């Protein structure tokens, strides 16, 4: 690994610098190097890992959607044949996206998840596993598409089961997990009713627990609750 | 698109 | 070259797709492949080349400025020693930026400029040569810094001489060249008076020529004239 | 920063 010669602490330091410079590919490569040192990640370091790859794959997904939309229009009635270029370039972006997802899933499997025993780390990593299988599912069209979808569902479900047993309903990781699993139901699994039910129950159970929280925790939880509400408003 | 985090 | 097997027309097609997807690194690699086919570039293709590399190096410059600012604060009085990491990472971004500039200058030298005979292509490429030496000058600190600055100045000056002889004062390439050479004077050559004089004379001479233009040409020229005015307002 | 194109 190209980061094998750099100190773990220096990799974390440079990940933070890359974030300030909005250099998310660098940030992700630094955090990949940090994970491959083999030590567990702290709360802050887990955040750096997720932020880096979320921005990298988010840009790839945005680009893939632009190209897939152009490709779909090219295949409509009355459209001029333009050659293989649009499909080729959509495939190029798609392959690069799949590569990033495979990299993240590889870090989770070797060996972040198996060493994560506390609820806050294990739920975090399983949510990530669900998310990156979800991104693979967004571009999947082949024999293994149903298995990709079920891999996302299985990871999300294990994270949900742990989060409900071990975390308060206002915990931001629990809330963000539920937000994303709800989107998985709506956009991937063709289950809009389950998506709406999960978002509403998650919102209502968090609402009832806000009274236990400090001012600062209240602000964190209500921020993600508003995203649940935004999705519900989008969907109803 | 819907919100995710 | 990794684009050697792709058709010139396919490279241009994919550059346009990459632009739509805001994938400017891809866009630049496609246009580099197109230039290396050895044929001259059309007006539109010159635009694709400049847009791609302007966005790539623009992002690098923004990141370099963030890191250089952090580095400067780390070297102030009373700042805690944090190790070599900030300098290392600023150097990494700086080296990547220099690499892009060297690539662009290499394309201009082999062999875009020597085959460019019309004013609109030759002035365009010489402005680019001035711009990318200017970006090298922004990060230069060594023995060759004065020579980098003079390389920018010399390219800008040749472009100015041609543009004044061969183009109307409202020509957008002439206007944009003058805009950037004025910034070179202000920010690189420590000549704010020359920067202001050039921007004002360029603006006034364009103003006097607007009456010759169509509605669409008028809109193009006045757009860049407003940038000259914005800089003058910044500087006075 | 000043405007360039
Ligand atoms: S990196 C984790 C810190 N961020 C939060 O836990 C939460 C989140 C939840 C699940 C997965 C990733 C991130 N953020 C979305 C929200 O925005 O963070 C605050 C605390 C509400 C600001
Ligand atoms: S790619 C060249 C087309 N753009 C214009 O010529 C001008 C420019 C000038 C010099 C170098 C690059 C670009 N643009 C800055 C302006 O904005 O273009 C219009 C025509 C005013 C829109
Ligand atoms: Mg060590
Ligand atoms: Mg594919
Ligand atoms: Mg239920
Ligand atoms: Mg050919
Ligand atoms: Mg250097
Ligand atoms: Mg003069």
């Amino acid at each position: 690994g190209a980061m094998g010669s750099m100190e773990r602490a220096s990799l974390i330091q440079k990940a933070k610098l890359a974030e300030q410079a909005e250099r998310y590919e660098d940030m992700a490569a630094f955090m990949k190097g940090a994970v491959e040192k083999g030590e567990e990640l702290s709360n802050e370091e887990r955040c750096l890992l997720s932020v880096a790859y979320k921005n990298v794959v988010g840009g790839q997904r945005a680009a893939w959607r632009v190209l897939s939309s152009i490709e779909q229009k090219s295949n409509e009635e009355g459209s001029e044949e333009k050659g293989p270029e649009v499909r080729e370039y959509r495939e190029k972006v798609e392959t690069e996206l799949q590569g990033v997802c495979d990299t993240v899933l590889g870090l989770l499997d070797s060996h972040l998840i198996k060493e994560a025993g506390d609820a806050e780390s294990r739920v975090f990593y399983l949510k990530m596993k669900g998310d990156y299988y979800r991104y693979l599912a967004e571009v999947a069209t082949g024999d293994d598409k149903k298995r990709i979808i079920d891999s996302a569902r299985s990871a999300y479900q294990e994270a949900m089961d742990i989060s409900k047993k071990e975390m308060p309903p206002t915990n931001p990781i629990r809330l963000g997990l539920a937000l994303n699993f709800s989107v998985f139901h709506y956009e991937i699994a063709n289950s809009p009713e389950e998506a709406i039910s999960l978002a509403k129950t998650t919102f209502d159970e968090a609402m009832a627990d806000l009274h236990t929280l400090s001012e600062d925790s209240y602000k964190d939880s209500t921020l993600i609750m508003q995203l649940l509400r935004d999705n519900l408003t989008l969907w109803t | 698109f819907p919100a995710t985090v």
